């Protein structure tokens, strides 16, 4: 059940960064989707780092958003080290 | 001035449109005959599926 | 030899050199380029250079009302005198806010952010690639460069402290450069991508740049183009200040009652290449542009002000570029800016450059493009370049609107203007003019595309694909309405046009049919979604390796493979093959069998059968990898794993013939003593149910989680069958008079020891898993003690394509004569939760072409990679398909 919701919060976090303001792109991020082809940049990357963090309480390197391109290996970091 | 309003005509851009479908019933009155808008939009109806 | 006669053949290599160089010389220089592909967007609803074109043959005057959703005070903002405007209608993209973020990978945030120039300039460049035959996806990684004429019309404002919501992105979502730099970085080209600042001249300016850049080599191919916003009116308040504008915003080109000039937005995009690429490559040449010139003026009254020498210069410069005659061509598309200040001074130049010396029945016919949509700006060369390609295409050059009488500044007693359409020796030239308020004057000059069959497949698959399921069904749609419009098109050629030149996005499906009857309400059924017989849908998959499988026996009936025999070629050498192997180890041709030759054995006896389908499996594998679906590795099951012992090049075709044939002829004396049944439990269940018979029957083999055949004797299997029927258990006893894979088999064990006798086998190619063993075989360890095994042990299908899937295979192709795995293999695959697809080559009554093509397009909408070039041809004629039916959303900032 945990990977679930890790994956949930994932999403979310994504989506609301993905998003300027205010649905139909919160399903846009399957699990299978790299991140990079959803078009993050060095900018929206530091702020998933941050938000993910600052979720979990864990200090996460700047680049977790291109190591593991997908958000289920997103997922599979977050849950090695928790 | 928290209660006033007005109507207007927004120009929009000219969508895409689709394929007629199936059968489409129109009705028009015979004073007009076969003139303009009846035989146009017949043939349009027509040519759109 | 005669010294004459030996400096003869030195002077012959002498001047074949001096050729070649001066050739080298004119193509470096006067080099004609291909106008492969273009698109744009122009106000008027036009989408499409189809759309532009019928919107200016038809006269239509595309100029309406202020947009009301772009936060405009378009009520207040209007004054027929401070800082208001006294103009209330222009040329507009009222969906210039609506872009397709997902498709192109931007985010919202960044689309929102990001300036509308770059969002229309990349749909435009996807679809100008699009009509061009290319897929933009095979054009990554390609020297192509990108050459757009842009320019900063304010967005982000970032002289106001630029908005919180477009905060980072202001700088990469508005730079002017970023607008060419975007097309490159999304498309993956690697040519350079330059944006030219030019006002009202960038877009042929680029074109220019473009030609200059293929005729030196640094590119293959390149995107000449412009784009045109107005996030804010600022350009009709500034330009109202001084009367400039026309008062009720007609660009009244040329005409006696020009008084202004109104502004307009557009985004306009060609995709081209050097004309002998386009020659070598096949693609469908639109036209030709010969020559480009550009200059300055200077010395004008004024920084922005016309100057005739100038354009003049310019023009004869293009001229001159393109080694034509002023007389060679016979229509220019003028600039026509509308004003009164430079309608006489261009069309001064264009009467002293071009009507000179031309014949008294040949007037330059001079038209603009403004008069129909406004003044374009950056994007006003390069609409009205597509303006006269298809003028040359359609043959008929269109009326410039507004035009009451012709303008009495000037002395046309040689020039005469389009007042009304005017129909069309040698080949059709048109110039072209985007002379700018910055001085920088530009010229090209276009020709006529020079004039450019195979039999036609059956039951060609027509391929359809989108990245959402709503936009492929607005892709079936799209292609269904061009369709219905247009004289009885070739299938075969929209097969290949859509196979080849179209990008595989996720979300795919395929219409394999062999009538012209179906195909249409085919493609209405998948508009709609509703479902169709000859119509197939699926979610390809990312990644995944390939297997083939290769059943044991049930996947027979008469008939099979003889209409392939006669249809497909590859299929008849490869059974040949397999019968030249066959033919010393047995007492007849495999071909009679198949075809039901007269006095050929049928399929009842044991020895025939197997062989047969030995064949048959190996001959349609082969198949599947000559159309280009290589396996990642092979299974089988019983028999059929001498199949794939073939196939992963264990075992040579000789060596897997003789022990297939060996092992079936000493086979023949267990007939009659005992039979299969295939009965639906748990392995545990089935187990502990044939407990009261003991050694009588056995677990034959273990297909699935619920599906195990047991053999053994004949009584004892009617006792079980009996058993079953009593318990509910549905048992099927399979057509077979032998008990294999039970101890009986120990009866010939040493025969069949001496079936595989003298074989030589190898190390595999492709994996092959071993169905006894349960996990992967080395190829040299296939000795006889193992295929005495294989006939022996009870099979263990299910362990190892669970096995199989753990390492990461998901595609599993039946090369069969029909399915009869695919059950358990779905039943396997949905047990543990995997996204497996499974999918067959032949069914039953079904063995001809269009099943072929039928599982082929099955297997490719489940992601599997396929050689369509094969299947289809190397190149048929070319077909305009529909661009990508994009999925849009407005994308807009607010104060
Ligand atoms: P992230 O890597 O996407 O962004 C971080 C960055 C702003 C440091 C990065 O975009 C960057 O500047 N990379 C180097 C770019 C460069 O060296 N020259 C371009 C002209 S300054």
């Amino acid at each position: 059940e945990r990977d679930r919701a890790l994956l949930e919060v994932v999403r979310g976090n994504a989506a609301s960064v993905m998003s300027h303001g205010a649905t139909a792109t919160l399903e846009a991020v399957e699990p299978t989707r790299a991140f990079r082809d959803l078009g993050f940049d060095s900018l929206m990357a530091v702020e998933l780092r941050n938000r993910i963090g600052a979720a979990t309480g864990l200090r996460l390197a700047p680049t977790l958003v291109f190591d593991h391109p997908t958000p289920e290996a997103v997922v599979r970091h977050l849950r090695a080290e928790l | 001035d928290d209660l006033r309003y007005k109507v207007t005509w927004k120009p929009t851009a000219v969508a895409d449109g689709a394929s007629a479908t199936g059968t489409w019933l129109v009705v028009v009155p015979e004073s007009l005959a076969g003139g303009g808008w009846p035989v146009v939009v017949a043939r349009a109806v027509d040519q759109a599926g | 030899v005669t010294d004459s006669e030996k400096v003869a053949e030195y002077l012959r290599r002498a001047t074949l050199d001096l050729r070649a160089a001066r050739q080298r010389i004119r193509e470096l220089e006067s080099e004609p380029i291909a106008i492969i592909g273009m698109a744009c967007r122009l106000p008027g609803g036009v989408d499409s250079p189809e759309g532009l074109w019928e919107l200016v043959d038809s006269g239509t005057d595309a100029i309406a009302g202020f947009p009301l959703d772009r936060g405009w005070d378009v009520e207040g903002m209007y004054d027929p005198a401070p800082g208001k405007t006294y103009v209330k209608e222009a040329g507009f993209l009222y969906d210039a806010g609506e872009f397709d973020a997902g498709f192109f990978g931007i985010s919202p945030r960044e689309a929102v952010s990001m300036d509308p120039q770059q969002r229309l300039m990349l749909e435009a460049s996807w679809e100008a690639f699009e009509r061009a035959g290319l897929d933009p996806a095979r054009q990554r990684g390609t020297a192509t460069g990108v050459f757009v004429g842009a320019t900063a019309t304010g967005y982000v404002s970032p002289a106001a402290e630029v908005p919180e919501g477009a905060e980072g992105f202001a700088i990469t979502g508005n730079m002017t450069a970023v607008t060419s730099g975007r097309i490159s970085y999304t498309l993956g080209l690697q040519g350079p991508a330059v944006t030219i600042d030019t006002a009202c001249s960038s877009s042929l300016v680029a074109l220019h740049l473009a030609c200059q850049s293929l005729r030196q080599g640094e590119c293959t191919t390149a995107l000449a183009g412009g784009v045109t916003v107005m996030p804010t009116p600022t350009a009709f308040t500034e330009f109202s200040r001084q009367r400039g504008l026309a008062p009720d915003g007609r660009c009244k080109s040329f005409a006696a009652a020009a008084d202004g000039t109104n502004w307009a937005e557009g985004v306009a995009v060609l995709v081209v290449e050097r004309l002998s690429d386009a020659r070598r490559n096949g693609h469908r040449v639109l036209a030709v542009v010969r020559g480009t010139a550009i200059n300055q003026d200077g010395a004008s009254n004024g920084l922005s002000a016309p100057n005739d020498l100038a354009q003049e210069r310019v023009i004869r410069s293009a001229l001159d570029n393109a080694g034509l005659t002023a007389s060679d061509v016979d229509a220019v598309e003028a600039h026509g800016t509308g004003t009164t200040l430079g309608d006489p001074i261009e069309a001064q130049a264009l009467l002293a450059a071009y009507g000179h010396e031309r014949p008294a029945h040949r007037p330059l016919r001079v038209g603009s493009l403004k008069s129909n949509i406004g003044h374009a700006g950056p994007a006003a060369g390069v609409a009205g370049v597509i303006k006269m390609v298809m003028a040359m295409r359609h043959g008929v050059l269109p009326r410039s609107l507004h035009i009451d009488e012709p303008t009495p500044q000037v002395d046309w007693s040689a020039v005469t203007l389009l007042t009304e359409p005017v129909d069309w020796d040698r080949p059709r030239r048109a110039g072209v003019s985007a002379f700018g308020i910055s001085g920088t004057n530009a010229h090209v000059i276009l020709e006529q595309a020079p004039t450019q069959p195979a039999p036609p497949v059956p039951a060609a698959p027509w391929l359809l694909s989108a990245k959402t399921p709503a936009a492929l069904r607005a892709q079936a749609r799209r292609l269904h309405t061009h369709l219905a419009r247009h004289p009885h098109p070739d299938p075969t050629d929209i097969a290949h046009a859509l196979a080849t030149t179209r990008t595989p996005h996720e979300h795919r499906a395929a219409l394999v049919t062999d009538d012209h009857g179906t195909r249409g309400p085919a493609l209405a059924a998948l508009a709609e979604g509703a479902p169709d017989a000859c119509l197939i849908s699926g979610t390809a998959l990312s990644k995944g390796r390939t297997v083939f499988v290769f059943p044991g026996q049930g996947s027979q009936w008469t008939g099979m493979g003889r209409e392939l025999l006669h249809t497909s070629p590859e299929f008849a050498a490869y059974i040949a093959e397999c019968e030249t192997a066959l033919n010393d180890f047995v007492d007849w041709s495999l071909t009679d069998v198949l075809r039901g030759t007269e006095g050929a054995p049928g399929y009842d006896r044991v020895d025939v059968v197997q062989p047969a389908l030995f064949a048959v499996m190996v001959s349609l594998a082969r198949l599947w990898q000559h159309h280009g679906i290589h396996p990642d590795a092979v299974i089988g099951h019983s028999q059929g794993e001498i199949a794939a012992a073939h196939i992963a090049g264990a075992l040579s075709l000789q060596d897997a013939a003789r022990i297939v044939a060996l092992r079936s002829q000493a086979l023949l004396p267990l007939a009659g003593l005992g039979g299969m049944t295939s009965l639906a439990l748990p392995h545990d269940q089935a187990l502990q149910l044939i407990q009261p018979w003991g050694q009588d029957l056995s677990i034959a083999s273990v297909n699935g989680p619920h599906s195990t055949v047991v053999s053994g004797t004949t009584h004892a299997l009617d006792e079980l069958h009996t058993t079953c029927d009593t318990q509910g258990v549905r048992a099927r006893r399979i057509p077979v008079d032998y008990a294999s894979h039970s101890a009986q088999v120990e009866s010939i064990r040493d025969t069949v020891l001496q079936a595989a006798t003298g074989i030589n086998p190898q190390p595999t190619t492709i994996p092959l898993y071993s169905t006894v063993t349960g996990q992967p075989i080395d190829g040299t360890q296939l000795d006889a003690d193992y295929w005495y095994t294989n006939l022996r042990h009870t099979v263990r299908f299910e362990e190892t394509t669970r096995a199989l899937l753990g390492s990461g295979h998901r595609h599993f192709i039946e090369t069969t004569a029909h399915p009869v795995l695919a059950l358990a293999l779905e039943e396997t695959i949905e047990a543990t939760g995997s996204d497996a697809r499974v999918t067959g080559t032949l069914r039953r009554d079904h063995g001809d072409l269009t099943q072929l093509h039928t599982a082929l397009a099955t297997a490719w909408t489940h992601g599997i990679d396929v050689d369509w070039t094969a299947v289809l041809g190397d190149r048929r004629t070319p077909f305009e398909l529909p661009t990508y039916a994009f999925q849009r959303q407005r994308y807009w900032l607010e104060p």
